């Protein structure tokens, strides 16, 4: 709908909100992963003793 | 004051042939491009003067 110097604008609004949402995604997903590690080292330690 | 609106509906619009028309002093689009009027669709478009 737009040319290209007029859609950069929009374009880049779009990126800056679905990075954000990707970021946000990613380190809910570390924290949840470190603690599902921790969980599995329990479980881990539980099996062995 | 008295502004006239009309409907348009039901018809193909060639864009180009306005467009290419110099005798226009200002034209001026802001939601889309003037080149790529001549491939997008619309429901309907209405033309105030
Ligand atoms: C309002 O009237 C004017 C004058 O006709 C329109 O401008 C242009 O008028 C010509 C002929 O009426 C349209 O066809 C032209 O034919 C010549 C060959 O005779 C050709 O060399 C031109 O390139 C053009 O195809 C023309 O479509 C039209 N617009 C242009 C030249 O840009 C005007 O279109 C009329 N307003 C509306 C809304 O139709």
């Amino acid at each position: 709908r737009l040319d290209p110097p007029e859609a950069e604008v929009q374009i880049d609004r779009l990126i800056t909100g679905r990075l954000q949402s990707l970021q946000t995604y990613v380190t809910q997903q570390l924290i949840r992963a470190a603690e599902i590690r921790a969980s599995a080292n329990l479980a881990a330690t539980k099996m062995s003793e | 004051y008295a502004w006239n609106r009309k409907r348009i509906s039901n018809c193909v619009a060639d864009y180009s042939v306005l467009y290419n028309s110099a005798s226009f002093s200002t034209f001026k689009c802001y939601g889309v491009s003037p080149t790529k009027l001549n491939d997008l669709c619309f429901t309907n478009v209405y033309a105030d003067s």
